[PDB]
């Protein structure tokens, strides 16, 4: 048996309603609970044995459901309500649904750095690209190298949406070896967002 | 009710770890002892319940002859502790408390009180603070600034700046585990390009298990300095 859980990501705004669905692959109980996880914290329980709501959890929440098919409500979201929310059964967890903030379309702001002097007296080259303050999540960063499109040789992480203005931010790491960074000139990275109407490219030449 | 789990662990492939919860609060022996795992950016998965009563036990397959759960009901504490680990165990590990009392024989897989965590971090590296980069200010508008923290193990890192005297448009990404098997990450922080003359930039590098702390001042490049 298996917990699917869907939408994977649900993008509403304060004050809209909810639903979120979780069904069980085959049936394994009318028995049937939902958690709430924020970043760094454990989960908390919301409504247990289906429809029943958890000690100090608002009446805004409401589960329902039997045998395979179950939903949680939240009637009209409260800013403290965007989270993870994970459906369980037994042993079973569901692979959670992300309820994020949808707001206002926002190109990222982009930067690039070059390695430090520092960092260079040691053998590697860190480039480091970001993204700041976008919105939606998705975001595609392309390395180039002397006009040569990079791959294999990046890694990005993204914040957790901002509990404040809703956005993402995105860093981006290149590296290279010191001697193919000294071996080359011109270092870009080139951003496409939906707020972006076509790809930005934030560059600078090494030694310049 | 109150549950309160033992600190991080740092631990090699093949080693064994043994992660405590001290109960508080309710009647120890009352109540099934769940575990619970998440893995950075994971989902949650069931390890299996402990009956701090009896001792008896039941455990995930995926753990079975991996994981032994035991307590001790003289100091209310419940333990898991897991075997030849690999570095896809990796996680967050919490005890969750069921819902109803074991002698209401009803539903006990409702999880209605969770310990903080236990980091448990399983790795062929060893633990190593980092270097502190300075990403030097992209402009002479706004521009952006940072620090490159490389090369640190185990997680995890604090980054502020100026003291905490500095919060506005600071964002400290999470990490990256490299090929290397060492963390990096970056901290930045976007200002006003007009006061890169004046203002100062230092950031507060916290690295507690190995007690390394590193404040790095964040300088315009010479060619960019008017002093």
């Amino acid at each position: 048996i298996v917990l699917t859980q869907s939408p994977a990501t649900l993008s509403l705004s304060p004050g809209e309603r909810a639903t979120l669905s979780c069904r069980a692959s085959q049936s394994v109980s009318s028995y049937l609970a939902w958690y709430q996880q924020k970043p760094g914290q454990a989960p908390r329980l919301l409504i247990y044995d289906a429809s029943n709501r958890a000690t100090g959890i608002p009446a805004r929440f409401s589960g329902s459901g039997s045998g395979t098919d179950f939903t949680l409500t939240i009637s009209s979201l409260e800013p403290e309500d965007f989270a993870v929310y994970y459906c369980q059964q037994y042993e079973f967890f569901g692979q959670g649904t992300k309820l994020e903030i949808k707001r206002t379309v926002a190109a990222p702001s982009v930067f690039i750095f070059p390695p430090s002097d520092e960092q260079l007296k040691s053998g590697t080259a860190s480039v480091v690209c970001l993204l700041n303050n976008f919105y939606p999540r998705e975001a595609k960063v392309q390395w180039k190298v002397d006009n040569a499109l990079q791959s294999g040789n990046s890694q990005e992480s993204v914040t957790e949406q901002d509990s404040k203005d809703s956005t993402y931010s995105l860093s981006s790491t290149l590296t290279l070896s010191k001697a193919d960074y000294e071996k080359h000139k011109v270092y870009a990275c080139e951003v496409t967002h939906q707020g972006l109407s076509s790809p930005v490219t934030k560059s600078f030449n090494r030694g310049e | 009710v109150q549950l309160v789990q033992s600190g991080a662990e740092v631990k090699k492939p093949g080693a064994s770890v043994k992660v405590s919860c001290k109960a508080s609060g309710y009647t120890f022996t009352g109540y099934y002892m769940h575990w619970v795992r998440q893995a950075p950016g994971q989902g949650l998965e069931w390890m299996g319940w402990i009956n701090p009563n009896s001792g008896g036990t039941n455990y995930a397959q995926k753990f079975q002859g991996r994981v032994t759960m035991t307590r001790d009901t003289s100091i209310s504490t419940a333990y898991m502790e897991l075997s030849r680990l690999r570095s896809d165990d990796t996680a967050v590990y919490y005890c969750a408390r069921g819902k109803y009392c074991t002698a209401r024989d009803y539903y006990n897989w409702d999880f209605q009180h969770w310990g903080q965590g236990t980091l448990v971090t399983v790795s062929s590296a060893s633990t190593k603070g980092p270097s502190v980069f300075p990403l030097a200010p992209s402009s002479k508008g706004t521009a952006a600034l940072g620090c490159l923290v490389k090369d640190y193990f185990p997680e995890p890192v604090t980054v502020s700046w100026n003291s905490g005297a500095l919060t506005s448009g600071v964002h400290t990404f999470p990490a990256v585990l490299q090929s290397s098997g060492l963390y990096s990450l970056s901290s930045v922080v976007t200002v006003p390009s007009s006061s890169l003359g004046t203002q100062t930039y230092i950031c507060n590098v916290n690295h507690k298990p190995s007690n390394t702390k590193v404040d790095k001042r964040v300088e315009p490049k010479s060619c960019d300095k008017t002093h």
